[PDB]
RNA sequence: GCUUGACUGCGAGCGUGACGGCGCGAGCAGGUGCGAAAGCAGGUCAUAGUGAUCCGGUGGUUCUGAAUGGAAGGGCCAUC
RNA sequence: UAGCGGCGAGCGAACGGGGAGCAGCCCAGAGCCUGAAUCAGUGUGUGUGUUAGUGGAAGCGUCUGGAAAGGCGCGCGAUACAGGGUGACAGCCCCGUACACAAAAAUGCACAUGCUGUGAGCUCGAUGAGUAGGGCGGGACACGUGGUAUCCUGUCUGAAUAUGGGGGGACCAUCCUCCAAGGCUAAAUACUCCUGACUGACCGAUAGUGAACCAGUACCGUGAGGGAAAGGCGAAAAGAACCCCGGCGAGGGGAGUGAAAAAGAACCUGAAACCGUGUACGUACAAGCAGUGGGAGCACGCUUAGGCGUGUGACUGCGUACCUUUUGUAUAAUGGGUCAGCGACUUAUAUUCUGUAGCAAGGUUAACCGAAUAGGGGAGCCGAAGGGAAACCGAGUCUUAACU
């Protein structure tokens, strides 16, 4: 239109939602833990006799009904990545792109670079173009342009291989280099 | 973990083509001169699990 | 995600607490006592909302009832009277005039025993 | 298009059961369990293929036939799979390159299904009656 | 009186069972008896006389046979 | 899966394939040539870490306020907008952060180079015996003695030793393959009492450690051992000079501090049960799940000047709590003194069905590689063919000598 199958497909809703979902499920950690009664510390001792008490019947001082008891569904370090099919990534990766593009969200460059690696340079150079928060997609990792945009927080810059769903959706215009436009075009087929 | 197979329903039932299981007659082992030839040669081919069985079946042999 | 419950428990025993208003002890005060006393009241409320339709029809028939004998006829007598002259004024109505019209009254009785005799 | 403007798909997401949640859930009390019994229990059912204590299907029936092993080792080719090997020579190896039967497969025979339409040599392998006139038709030869 | 149909392979269809099963069955193929012949015979007027599976035994059958040829063991058929 | 298995419950390989990581050696002995190879040990250097540190950008005005970091206005730094603190929320106030530097002394590591052991290389050899194997008893092998190979050995025995021996799942032959009865060996692998940094759809004081606090304490127990409760004034103590009542009390009232003291130390917020004081209405001729439907009166408010609303509720119809368990409960069956807080269908993996999405006669990868949620990796798995116990045949196949 560049490949009308990667950057001029309909909108695939419910694709894009599984793979930002699953993009989002992958970032996390899934660190925690509590104590079930097993783990709680104490004694295995019967806290009163069975009967004759008039107490209700205990067991352990560490059942989840007590106060400093077990949590009854203790919860473990868990694993919430999903897979994602290879053809459903690429998939919701060309219904994005193609959606930045009917949106007039992707501006293409042939080259975006700063000269010096100074936040200062790539701040002007981007409010000249009518930018704030803003995806730079490269053809390669270069420095400066990346030490340039650390501090800026509504700018990240990337090479055409570390693109990913969540972002290209996350910011509010995507500018492409030429180069990286062919990269993932290459990419996506 | 994986679920295992009940080793003794696979080796009494075989999946054929639509889902189903065939199965050997039960009463062809012995006590065999009392029974009539006819009762015999009807117990030899192979038969297909009724449909009360299948879920008794299906549950103990999840690989077949 | 450990969800605590204190600020959605207060909430729902709050409300049922506000509709026990009124009641006498533990009722108004005790959650597990006003929630009993609420449904009851609810399940009598539903039932008496039959009942006030029966009641009120009741009390309409028994002053209508009056009114006719002091007009010289029973309340079966009346209503099958109006019936036969076509009268289609209701009890709630006819007990209204009984009290506050006792004059047409009178000529709904008139209207009544014309139409029997 | 943004994070808080993607939806799922109408019916892709259904929500979980939640037992044991009040009267109004139609899960609440015994939580879809019915009355006492073991299936009421923690942990509670019986076995699978358990009757009652009746001799079970799996026991009252007859134990029949071996297992062979060179079954195992036996697979079976479509018509289909003859143009998926490289060169046109179907042999036990150039189908093993292709990936069509694993690698321990020493026995394979051509069958009539799907089709062909390329002159294909196969070298080594039987062929069904079918799958040969196929072959052949399609200009093949069965070298045995 | 003469005989071995108390046959072997099958079986349209049906009955009766939760199921495992159990029952009735014309007809088809092979081979048989009795009858001049039509025919009849797959036990007995019928309905009880019974025991799943496992394990193992015996005979048959190169179906299988852990490098290969065998064998063992297994399978299948008959039977205990 | 193959198998094992009161062939029950269950147990459960290997071959082969894909990966991570890879590394080979020595003695059973002399001779020749010599100490040459390679790791050890103990020094000197050499870099490079560690154990203190150093520098480290840029903001003001005005508004609200007790206070400004907030609002508003106009600037500036950014390889630094990680994070923390500061009287409310700070890139620019402070401490940091990015980045760039630093060691007198000790020491980890990687090398370079002495010294002391160490012996490389070649030819000639040699080639682990109470052992292998066996009988008996056990045990281990996925394999329960089974037709049971193989391994270990308590007991009793007992070879051949390279022209020999072991194994190839009873056993034999053939063939193939390996060389026991001596030993050493990095990496990939396991773990975290402990140290540093960093992270969390982890907890937030009945939670999270038993322990946020002087907690393994108090306390209990002869002892082993058991084992708590208990966090928050304020920005700053400015923690209330002084006066008054009181016992030179407790406690309080003023005063003063503070934005606030109804933040006063029994201190943020300050729920509920529970207990009071005040006011309105009702209530001392009246029988019961205490409400509900009707309803007068009284009090207090309000916009037809009217009714209306709020509280109360004389009188009157109806009316035996809830849960559980049951054929059935007001039941004199069960459970609950009340409140508050906590307290029960989860998680992992496998499997099937449904929905939904992708791709479609294909679909999909696992480990792993990759800083890479990408990309690579198709080893596999499922499916497109079934029938038969099986050989096998195959849109058929099995059955049977053969099928109507
Ligand atoms: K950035
Ligand atoms: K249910
Ligand atoms: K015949
Ligand atoms: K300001
Ligand atoms: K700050
Ligand atoms: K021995
Ligand atoms: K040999
Ligand atoms: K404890
Ligand atoms: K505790
Ligand atoms: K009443
Ligand atoms: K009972
Ligand atoms: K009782
Ligand atoms: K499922
Ligand atoms: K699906
Ligand atoms: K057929
Ligand atoms: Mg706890
Ligand atoms: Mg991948
Ligand atoms: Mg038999
Ligand atoms: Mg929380
Ligand atoms: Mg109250
Ligand atoms: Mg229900
Ligand atoms: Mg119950
Ligand atoms: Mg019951
Ligand atoms: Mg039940
Ligand atoms: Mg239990
Ligand atoms: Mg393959
Ligand atoms: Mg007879
Ligand atoms: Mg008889
Ligand atoms: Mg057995
Ligand atoms: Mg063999
Ligand atoms: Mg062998
Ligand atoms: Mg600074
Ligand atoms: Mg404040
Ligand atoms: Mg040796
Ligand atoms: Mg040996
Ligand atoms: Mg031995
Ligand atoms: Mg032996
Ligand atoms: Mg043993
Ligand atoms: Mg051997
Ligand atoms: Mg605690
Ligand atoms: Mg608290
Ligand atoms: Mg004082
Ligand atoms: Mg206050
Ligand atoms: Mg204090
Ligand atoms: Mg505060
Ligand atoms: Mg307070
Ligand atoms: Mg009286
Ligand atoms: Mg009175
Ligand atoms: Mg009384
Ligand atoms: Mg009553
Ligand atoms: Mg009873
Ligand atoms: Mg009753
Ligand atoms: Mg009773
Ligand atoms: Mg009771
Ligand atoms: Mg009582
Ligand atoms: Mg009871
Ligand atoms: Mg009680
Ligand atoms: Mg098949």
């Amino acid at each position: 239109m560049v490949s009308e199958t990667t950057f001029g497909r309909d909108f695939n809703e419910a694709l894009v939602h599984q793979v930002v979902v699953a993009y989002a499920a992958g970032a996390r950690q899934g660190t925690r833990a509590q104590k079930t009664r097993a783990e709680v510390t104490g004694s295995g001792k019967k806290p009163w006799r069975q009967k004759g008490t008039g107490r209700a019947r205990s067991g352990s001082i560490k059942s989840p009904i007590w106060r400093s008891g077990g949590v009854t569904f203790a919860a473990r370090p868990q694993d919430h990545s999903q897979k994602v099919n290879k053809k459903m990534y690429r998939g919701a990766l060309k219904s994005i792109l193609s959606e930045l593009v009917r949106q007039d969200r992707l501006i293409v460059v042939e080259k975006f670079s700063v000269e010096a690696p100074k936040t200062k340079l790539l701040a002007q150079k981007l409010k000249d173009m009518a930018l704030e928060d803003v995806l730079i997609i490269t053809g390669e990792l270069d420095e400066n342009l990346f030490l340039a945009a650390r501090n800026l927080h509504k700018v990240d810059v990337r090479d055409a291989t570390g693109i990913d769903p969540v972002s290209l959706i996350a910011f509010d215009k995507v500018v492409m280099t030429a180069d990286a436009v062919k990269q993932v075009e290459e990419m996506l087929a | 973990p994986k679920i295992k197979t009940v080793r003794g329903a696979a080796k009494r039932f075989k999946k054929t083509g639509k889902g189903g299981f065939k199965h050997k007659h039960a009463n062809l082992r012995h006590i065999l001169t009392k029974k009539a030839t006819k009762r015999k040669r009807h117990l030899r081919p192979k038969a297909m699990v009724s449909k009360g069985d299948l879920g008794l079946v299906i549950a103990c042999l999840p690989y077949a | 995600a450990r969800v605590k419950r204190g600020v959605i428990a207060r909430a729902r025993h709050k409300k049922i607490l506000k509709q026990a208003k009124g009641y006498y002890g533990a009722r108004s005060r005790v959650y597990r006592v006003a929630f009993q006393a609420v449904i009851k009241a609810g399940q009598y409320a539903y039932r008496d909302r039959r009942q006030r339709k029966r009641q009120f029809r009741q009390l309409w028939i028994a002053r209508i009832n009056a009114a006719a004998r002091q007009n010289g006829i029973s309340y079966s007598k009346f209503i099958n009277g109006l019936k036969k002259a076509s009268v289609e004024i209701d009890r709630k109505i006819l007990a209204d005039i009984a009290v506050f019209d006792k004059v047409a009254f009178t000529a709904l009785v008139e209207k009544a025993k014309a139409a029997l005799a | 298009m943004r994070l808080n403007t993607l939806s799922p798909a109408e019916g892709s997401k259904k929500a979980g059961k939640r037992l044991g949640r009040g009267i109004g859930s139609g899960l609440g009390k015994t939580g879809g369990r019915g009355h006492k019994g073991q299936k009421s229990r923690s942990g509670g059912g019986v076995r699978r293929g358990f009757e009652g204590g009746q001799m079970p299907l799996y026991r009252r029936l007859p134990k029949f036939g071996f297992t062979s092993r060179k079954a195992a080792i036996t697979a079976e080719i479509r018509l289909s799979d003859l143009a998926k090997v490289e060169g046109g020579v179907v042999d036990l190896n150039t189908l093993k390159a292709a990936n069509i039967i694993g690698i321990q497969i020493e026995f394979a025979k051509v069958i009539l299904a799907g089709e062909v339409t390329t002159p294909v040599t196969v070298r080594g392998l039987r062929v069904t009656k079918g799958a040969r006139a196929a072959i052949e038709a399609a200009g093949g030869k069965i070298e045995e």
